[PDB]
Order: structure tokens, then sequence, then C-alpha cells
RNA sequence: GAUAGUGGCCUACCAUGGUUUCAACGGGUAACGGGGAAUAAGGGUUCGAUUCCGGAGAGGGAGCCUGAGAAACGGCUACCA
RNA sequence: CGGUAAUUCCAGCUCCAGUAGCGUAUAUUAAAGUUGUUGCAGUUAAAAAGCUCGUAGUUGAACUUUGGGUCUGGUUGUCCGGUCGGUUUUUCAACCGGAUCUUUCCUUCUGGCUAACCUGUACUCCUUGUGGGUGCAGGCGAACCAGGACUUUUACUUUGAAAAAAUUAGAGUGUUCAAAGCAGGCGAAAGCUCGAAUAUAUUAGCAUGGAAUAAUGGAAUAGGAC
RNA sequence: AGGGGAUCGAAGAUGAUCAGAUACCGUCGUAGUCUUAACCAUAAACUAUGCCGACUAGGGAUCGGGUGGUGUUUUUCUUAUGACCCACUCGGCACCUUACGAGAAAUCAAAGUCUUUGGGUUCUGGGGGGAGUAUGGUCGCAAGGCUGAAACUUAAAGGAAUU
RNA sequence: GAAUCUGGUCAAACUUGGUCAUUUAGAGGAACUAAAAGUCGUAACAAGGUUUCCGUAGGUGAACCUGCGGAAGGAUCAUU
């Protein structure tokens, strides 16, 4: 069983990322990868990307900057507390200053600095930093 | 990666690209629908319908041509078997299985093989019950099973 | 992904998981079987009074020679013979015999101390006196 | 990076690799700077401007370099044909 | 849930404080009292259209519905006028962040206003202390069929 | 029926339920329960007889009288210690 | 360490630590990522069931409105200070929010109430006039009532309310300082003053906004919708 | 509990050898070794590597299937088949190099993608002895198995390498 | 309306038997450690002088040996 596919996403792109291709090819592929993605891409850690339409489930072409270090998925997506948000920095990433925590919320798929503008946080997804 | 064996199999049917007809292969639709009738008033099973469609006629699958699906077409026209070809099939399997069973006293194997039947034939149960194929509370399996084959 | 479901609703096997796991460890064990009151000659106490039976200088262990100026002490609140060493320079010129004295542990969470086999407790107090106080002459015996 | 009123901290920065973007660490007893010359008609190779690159000592060691090598070239203009997009 | 009979104890039972006159002309003979038990609750009309006497009924009945509205399924109707509904929820234990599939079964008094049959979502509603651990009144059935008009698969 | 009042609270009669591996029932507790205490990243562990809030209990079991309010113990009534 | 030069014993001497304290014993927390949710190990250091099935449990592909513009308010800096260290618009953006049409409705109407114009009945006080509206007959509802109908249901999450005090963190304040306490402080030294702040304590409820995430369900003998 | 009882062979004999040998070696030899009814559930039951799933690095081999070859070859004319051959390709059982990753190391394409810690899930471990014992459950016709302590007790017991 | 008395009723208690647990007696029985200048062998570590081990059955000063089947943690990563 492929149980979570933004896991299997994430981790073929970090494998990818850490051998130096430019490209990865992402299997199933859904709205939440390319949500997930497109978060990314907004503060530049990811290039342009290829969504094919297979007349099936997906499939997500990259392009890979070098600019991406670890992409995180965690592991239950633990609904997370506005005060909770800031420990969860603390602990996923590499400084009080840059990287991001990708929550998903109620009001979409943002990173963490973005809800926190926001005023607004749910359940986390992943990280970039 | 399959459901009872340490083997990983991969062989599997595709499908083609286009949800549309294959364009220059003819007929029609209601031509296929009437093939497919005949083919379940013979006495034929979902499958082995569609196998004989894609064959000898000019069919790839009848959802592209038709619109709906063999099943759903077999419901529509009211030929469709109580219980479904799979399971059906299933415990046909089962039944030769306790057949054999009964001669062969020592044969441990097949009865460790019985028993995985079994449990396919249960995970099916149910399934069917849960989509209400099956009317709640039946099971299936080794008195009874015989007698709903044939 | 190892062990422990990671997952979400999980926690209820987590939890009894920890439970199980945690009676390998020592000390929770203890606390929680309660070993303390049921052995371990003091009543789960830090000191307790007993009385010298007998002395006993107990032959030492290995590399180290010896003979190490014990006391077999019977507890008077359990009843248990347990033999308490003695500090410093003989002090047995303190002790005598059928003396009420108070033991303390000796550092080892129970077990056995150095290099004295089959010993547990120091003696402190002897008659209600302190051995310190005794053999540095700062405060001296109850006559008798 | 910059100290609040402008004021540039942090020496040393880093080269990064052409082909990968990888930081070029401190110690890369491993990483290379490739010079390709600036070229014209009749013998001048024209000393003193180059085409340069930096490749990182962990793309090399992996071995997969010199088609990198090629890619940045072709990018360039400093060839053409050699490496295709497809493979 | 009573299912027939009607006028069948030890004693004979009537609705209290609420008396049909003989002398007056009636078609309809008895006159039943309900009551509309509020909280957007349609009082269903098998208690007013009804026959069944029961004590413990929040329409036809002293029983009156405050405090607490529940939902949950229903797991046991296997004794009589009352269910056992499991309300199922999730316990969230902070020292590992996660949750727990945690039981409870609240057994609640059912109005013969109502058909439950095992496995049917039920609006319940605080009251009055029934009797020993019945502490709630069934109030809405709210699951009517789940596929039963339409069980067969045939067209 | 009882009660201040609801209720298996008890009685009559009828039915056969209810709880449970999403730990029932047992057995333990060197368990009064919180508020809290110590512990100095984050999560936490232990500890809470004790200054506040509840709850029991007045040697143990009972039983009651008076009174708005006690099943009172610096109030009785036994019985056992 | 100690078997005749003991840096560990017993003494003296200097010395070190802490100091009106300091040591010993037993718990216990930290150290203990040696109990591991964060966060442990399992080929060989202990540890992967002999193997498979299987019920609970946990976990579960992807998919259902994504987009663009139009207009309208907030908050930071930019650029000057227009000013006797602060002040607000234009030049400017990012930033959240709302209203919209788009092939897109917000649960729906019985009547209150229409508030203003989709309005025009006379037209003009009046800068040669869309500068400006007192005004009553057809008719915008959201500017919210009360009254029905019937709301797929949750988990989330924000805001809110209650989470007794003390304790904890924390505002002020010269208990001589400090722990503290809740006071105090200021005049002509011929009565006036601030004060006793806030904030958590997630958990089970309750109310509200959000609709991604994760469920759940509707129309397939349509006894389906209007 | 029956049969069948060739060979080998726990026990036993019995010969040496040895200070000694009901041990190793020699020669007989029941039980057993086959097998039908039943049981027992253990093994270094070992790949000492839980099962699923995804991905990252090449390489030839080899087994199973499957296409692509005016390929060789069998000739009974063209042949059509088989057996090879070459290129693939799934699936497997492994193996060889590299480590760019691991790991304590030995080593490992998994023991990788883990302090840059989070795919889903079972189960098991918590210094060594005591001890897989005692007791209690149980399931066994018994032998036994599954579960399984503590008291004590000790600063090591271990691994993997090096000299 | 006093003692008193019939019926309940709550019922302390008391005589009985049988479960349990903390305990201390425990006639005797086998264990285990700590002590490691006893006694006998030398079993294991070298192919440890029969390679060791596992499961099992039998035997016996004692380590143990021997069947049968497995391992290598073997002393073999090797035959056109
Ligand atoms: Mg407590
Ligand atoms: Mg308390
Ligand atoms: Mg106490
Ligand atoms: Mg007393
Ligand atoms: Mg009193
Ligand atoms: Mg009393
Ligand atoms: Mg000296
Ligand atoms: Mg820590
Ligand atoms: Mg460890
Ligand atoms: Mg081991
Ligand atoms: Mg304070
Ligand atoms: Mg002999
Ligand atoms: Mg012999
Ligand atoms: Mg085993
Ligand atoms: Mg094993
Ligand atoms: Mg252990
Ligand atoms: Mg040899
Ligand atoms: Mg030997
Ligand atoms: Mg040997
Ligand atoms: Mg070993």
């Amino acid at each position: 069983t492929r149980t979570s596919v933004l896991a299997d996403a994430l981790n073929a792109i970090n494998n990818a990322e850490k051998t130096g291709k430019r490209q990865v090819l992402i299997r199933p592929s859904s709205k939440v990868i390319i949500k997930f993605l497109q978060v990314m891409q907004k503060h530049g850690y990811i290039g342009e990307f290829e969504y094919i339409d297979d007349h099936r489930s997906g499939k997500i072409v990259v392009q890979l900057n070098g600019r991406l270090n670890k992409c995180g998925v965690i592991s239950p997506r633990f609904n997370v507390k506005i005060a909770d948000v800031e420990k969860w920095t603390a602990n996923l990433l590499p400084a009080r200053q840059f990287g991001y925590v990708i929550l998903t919320t109620s009001a979409g798929i943002m990173d963490h600095e973005e809800a926190h503008r926001k005023h607004v946080s749910g359940k986390i997804l992943g990280f970039v930093y | 990666g399959r459901m009872h064996s340490k083997g990983k199999g991969m062989s599997s049917s595709a499908i083609p690209y286009s949800r549309n007809a294959p364009a220059w292969f003819k007929g029609s639709s209601d031509g296929v629908v009437e093939q497919i009738i005949k083919y379940a008033r013979k006495g034929l099973t979902p499958s082995q319908i569609g196998v004989l469609l894609r064959d000898a006629h000019g069919v790839t699958q009848a959802k592209v041509i038709t619109g709906n699906k063999i099943l759903r077409i077999l419901k529509s026209n009211g030929l469709a078997p109580e219980i479904p070809e799979d399971l059906y099939f299933l415990i046909k399997k089962a039944v030769s299985v306790r057949k054999h069973l009964e001669r062969n006293r020592k044969d441990k194997d097949a009865k460790f093989r019985l028993i995985l039947i079994e449990s396919r034939i249960h995970r099916l149960a149910r399934y069917y019950r849960t989509v209400s194929v099956l009317p709640p509370n039946w099971k299936y399996e080794s008195a009874t099973a015989s007698a709903l084959v044939n | 992904g190892k062990g422990k479901p990671r997952g979400l609703n999980s926690a209820r096997k987590l939890r009894v998981h920890r439970r199980n796991n945690r009676w390998a460890e020592t000390t929770y064990k203890k606390r929680l079987l309660g070993t303390a009151f049921k052995s371990s000659p003091f009543g789960g106490s830090s000191h307790a009074k007993g009385i010298v039976l007998e002395k006993i200088g107990i032959e030492s262990k290995q590399p180290n020679s010896a003979i190490r100026k014990c006391v077999r002490v019977q507890l008077i609140k359990n009843g248990k013979k347990v033999t308490a060493f003695v500090p410093n320079d003989g002090c047995l010129n303190f002790v005598d015999e059928n003396d009420e004295v108070l033991l303390a542990g000796f550092g080892r969470k129970g077990k056995a101390k150095g290099d004295i086999p089959g010993v547990r407790f120091k003696v402190v107090k002897v008659s209600g006196v302190s051995l310190l106080a005794l053999w540095k002459e700062k405060k001296e015996k109850p006559r008798s | 990076m910059e100290n609040d009123k402008g004021q540039l901290v942090e020496l040393y920065v880093p080269r990064k690799c052409s082909a990968t973007n990888r930081i070029i660490k401190a110690k890369d007893h491993s990483s290379v700077q490739i010079n390709i010359a600036q070229v014209d008609e009749e013998g001048r190779a024209i000393p003193g401007e180059y085409v340069t690159y930096a490749l990182s000592g962990y793309i090399r060691a992996r071995g997969e370099a010199d088609d990198s090598l090629n890619r940045l070239a072709q990018q360039d203009g400093l060839l053409k044909n050699v490496w295709s997009y497809s493979r | 849930s009573t299912e027939l009979t009607v006028q069948s104890e030890r004693a004979f039972q009537k609705q209290p404080h609420i008396f049909t006159n003989p002398k007056a002309k009636a078609n309809r003979k008895t006159k039943r009292w309900y009551k509309n038990v509020g909280l957007g609750f349609k009082t269903p009309k098998t208690a007013i259209e009804g026959s069944y006497i029961d004590k413990k009924c929040p329409f036809t009945g002293l029983v009156s519905i405050r405090g607490k509205i529940l939902t949950g399924t229903v797991v046991s109707t296997r004794m009589h006028r009352t269910i056992v509904i499991r309300r199922d929820y999730l316990h969230y234990v902070p020292k590992y962040n996660r949750y727990e599939k945690r039981h409870k079964n609240v057994p609640a008094h059912v109005s013969p206003a109502f058909r439950v049959q095992v496995g049917d979502i039920v609006t319940v509603g605080q009251c009055r202390p029934i009797s020993k651990t019945v502490r709630f009144n069934v109030l809405k059935v709210a699951s009517a069929t789940g596929k039963a008009n339409k069980q067969f698969a045939k067209f």
C-alpha cells in the first residue's frame, strides 16, 4: 500500500535533490501534492513543474533548482493550534529565521508564516528547510 | 502486492489514453449492446462476454463504445447473476477443493490452500454485504456453498 | 517506520505499549510492585535502628585484603538480621555488644559496597551518639 | 548576511557549482574550477577572457560529471549538438 | 417501541389528569394529550395518530427534555421500549498528541412514536431520570430507511 | 410503596436483558480527589497526608432522637473491641 | 590506594571547594534519546514470533469550482516633514479583508419598515449648468425582526464565553534592599490622588467564523428532483 | 495402538586404547529408523535481516513468461514449427564492482533515503547472573510447551575490529 | 399517655463452615549465588588434540557422551 501520497511525492524529490537530479517523476500526484508544490514555488524552492493529466490518476514531473535541502512531510497530520505552530517551527526548521512549515488550513495549504499572518492554522503537512 | 503469496506480480491489462471511440473501428453502439445481451442469454459471465466482444468483434471496452459498463448493461436488461461473478467463481473453486479434500484425507497443502480460498471468500462476502449485493447476514462456506454453485 | 504507529487515532496502542515496556526498567518496577515494603530489610526508610547482636569481622573481597569489622544487627521494626559495617579505625571500642544502633544505607541504592561481601549498611548513631562524633571525640559515649 | 543597516558580514561567500547549485564547500578537496577559452578566427584564443565553470566535488565523485559539463557548455554556447535534452 | 396490545398490564393504564367525557358526542372518542417537545424537533404524528400510553415518552407523557441533546448509533434494541445508543468519540492523550476511539453506551428510553432498528443514528435528549441507568429519551431516529424501499438490484 | 422529590430506591407481576479485548468483572494500591509541588529548552516525569476547594471519618460496626439542616459522635441507643 | 620512598590510611602542615552553613543515608526529578509522541534499539552487542491465515485495532489511490478581472477598506514602510520629538495625504508597493459578475447564488417565503433611488410628479433657489433636493400614486429588501419550513453528520481550526482564589508568569510600587506585601504617592507640608493590572493553564461541554485536511451520506426496482 | 522390521543404529552388551574410558575407534544389538491411525509445536525452525509500499547506481550472468529480429540452424522442395543467437522487457533466486549513503565496525543497493530525526503497520529488548528457574495459570496420555517472577548477586557481561 | 406486648423492619453482633492474603513457626527437602592457595577430571577457547553449536531422546562421578535432524556462530565464500 502507498498509504500516503504526499509522503511518496516528497521522498522521491528529496532523493533526487540528494543525488543532484534536475528532475523528478512523481507517480500518483494529487490536488494536495500540487498545492504543496505551488507553495514551494511561491518562495522559490522548486522550478517549473508539469502535471501530466493521465487519463487515470496523475503524474508530476518536477524541475529542481538545487535550492532544496530537505522536504519533509510529517507522519500523522497533527492538528495544530496557533501556539503549537511556534513549537513545531522551533523543532522542524533550521532557524527562528527562514524556511517554511507547510500546514494545511481551512483557508488552504499555506506555509506557516502566511498562516500566522492570516491568523489561521490547522493540520500540518510538510516543511521545506 | 498479491493477496496471498509472497509473489509480487505486475502482469496486468493496460488501458488506452482515449476515453473516446477508436475512430475507424465501425459498427455502432446498439449492435454492441445486442451482442452483449445475446452473450448474456447464452450463459456467459461478464468478463467472458467482454473477451468475446474484444477479439472476434470490433470492441475495445464496452464503456468506450456504449457509454455504460458490461455489468451495468446487464443490470439494466435484468440478466446479471445473483452472486457476483468473481465471488461465484471463488465459491466454485472452494467447492472443488472441498471435494478433493473429501477424497484425500492426508493432503495438508490442499487443506491450507482451501483455508486461503475460504478467507478470500469471506473478504469478498463482507464487501458484497457492505455494498449490498448479497442480502445481509448471508455467509458462504462449506455446506450451503455447494448448493449455491448450481 | 519502525514499531510505534506514527498513527493519529493510534494512541491507546501507544499508551498500552509504553505501560508494558516500562516494567523492564528496574526502578519503576521496584516502585510499582512495592519491593521496598515486602523486602530489602529497611521499610523503604533511610535509617533504621537495630540491636548489636554479634560483632563479625567479614573477610573482604578480592584484590583487597583485610577484615571488615561489621556487626550482625537485628532490626527492631521488621526483625531482620542484617550485617551493618562500622566505619573508621576500630570504633567497635564504641559499639560493644547488645547495644541499640542506628544504621544507614551505603550509597549504592541498596546493593553491595566496594569490597565488603554480604554487607549493605553503615552504622551511624551508636546508642544515640553517632560514630563519627565518638571517633573524633567531638562528643562522647553515655558511660554504659 | 547583512547587519541591519547595510554592512555585509559572512565572509568567504561560497562558490556554488554551476551544474548542481550545491554549495562548493571550504575543504572541497574534490571540486574543480573549469576554465574554457573565449575564441576567435585565425590563431586567436583571446587571453584573459574565459567562460568559466565550477563543478562541485560530489557530482564528479558520483561519476556523472562529463555530461553535466557538456550541458553547461551547450547552454553558454561553447558547444552545439554534443549534448541533447532527451536521452 | 411497545408493538401492539395497547392495554395489557395487570393494571389498566391511561394518561393522568386527562379524561374522556362519556356525556359529550365525539367520533374520535378518546382525547389524546400530546406535547410539543420543542428544540426544533417535529413531534412525530405516530403519537397523535397513536393509541399507546407510555409514561416515559417525551410527547405523550410527563417527561420533558432539558439540558443535553446528543446523537449516536443504536447498538441494541433487545429490550422493551428502550434502546442502547453508543456515542463514539475521540479522546485525546497529550503525551502522544493523539486519539482514542472511545466506547460509552447511553441507554435511552424510546417512545413507540418511532420504529428503531439496529444501526440507526438517534438524536437523543436528556431528561428526568427514567430508571437506574436510563436518563435519555430517543427524540429523532433521523435515518428513515437507509435503503429499505430500494434494496433490490434488478431494474 | 417509599421519599422533600426522580428513580430497582423496595415490593407485586411480566419480559430477558445489561457490561465486556475501544479491557467489563475481579485483584492490588505502601490511592482521599482536585487546585497544585518539585523539577530551568521542547515534549515531559515523578509528588500531591499539608495552609484553598470538595469528600469521607470520629475506636469499630450499627441504630436513631431533636431540629431548617445531623444518621451528629465535645447527642443519645445497643453490640463488639 | 595499603606487601617498609603510601600524592589515596592515620596524624601535622600548607591548600581547594562551599560557607552560617556543609556533609552522610534513602527516595525522587534532571542528567536518561538508559522507556524514546517529539526521540531509542532488534544481522552479529538484548531483542524480528517457525510460518501463514485471520477478527477487533491501527492505516488507506486519486477524483468533485479552478481560475481570472472589476471595484472597494484596513498595515507597514518608502518620500518629505505640512509642523512648536510627533502629525497626514498624494508618488508607491507588498499585505490581509470584503463586494462582485463571470458558464456560478446566500436555506426559503409569508409582512413588517422599505433606507435610498431603478425612480419622476411640478420643475427650479440658482455661476450661461446633471454644482443642489423639501417632495407623493406603480416599485431594490438584507439595514434585522418573528414566524414557519428543514436543515447530511462529525473530527479539525480561529475568535468568543466561562476554565474560584492562592500558587506560576507578569504591570506598578523604595518591604533600608531582598524574599515579600498590596500598597503607597504628592501638596500651602491649612486634603487630593492613582491603585490593586494582564496572561496562560489547550483537555469535556457551549457559542461563532473557516471550509483545505480526514472521514461520512445523498438520484441506478429511482417510492429521485422541481 | 496396529502392522513392516533391510540397513543403520539411543540403550545395552563387548573388544581394545588409556593412570582411568559404562568416551572417542571395532563387533553384535532391542527402541527407533519406514508406515497407517492419532498426538506433541518445538530447532542455529538462520538470510541469525517482521511484513507492505515508494525511491535512489551501475553491471553482466542465471531461471520463469512475453514481444522485436528477411539472424543462425534442423530440410521432408518454399517451409511451418522447435533448439540456439542478438536486443529488450516484466517476475524471481542470487551474485560482482563501486559508495556518491549507511553503520560502532565487520560490512550493506539495502542494514540506504535518520539530529536535515515523521510512508503504514505487527511484534520483541532494556547491564550481566539468578533464570527461561520458582510459583500460578493453562494446552499436553506423559516427556513437555506457551506464558514467566522476585529475592538475592556482581562492574562488568557483551559486540566488531587491531596489535 | 407510662412501662409492657403481638407483627414487621433496619439490623450490630454471636455460633458455624468454607475462600483468601499479609505474616511468622517450617520436622525435612533440593536450589542459587558470594567467598575462589579445597577434591577429581579437563569440558570449552588453537582442527583445544572426537570442530563447535542448536532441537530432541537415552545414558550416566562430574564436566558430559551418544543417537537422529538441523545449523555454521567452521577449519570450506573454489571445479570447465
Ligand atoms: Mg493522586
Ligand atoms: Mg491534596
Ligand atoms: Mg497515609
Ligand atoms: Mg483512637
Ligand atoms: Mg462535632
Ligand atoms: Mg455516629
Ligand atoms: Mg610517607
Ligand atoms: Mg533531555
Ligand atoms: Mg538503548
Ligand atoms: Mg543475540
Ligand atoms: Mg510571583
Ligand atoms: Mg572398555
Ligand atoms: Mg556403550
Ligand atoms: Mg523458539
Ligand atoms: Mg529467530
Ligand atoms: Mg534483563
Ligand atoms: Mg581433528
Ligand atoms: Mg577439551
Ligand atoms: Mg574438543
Ligand atoms: Mg551471540
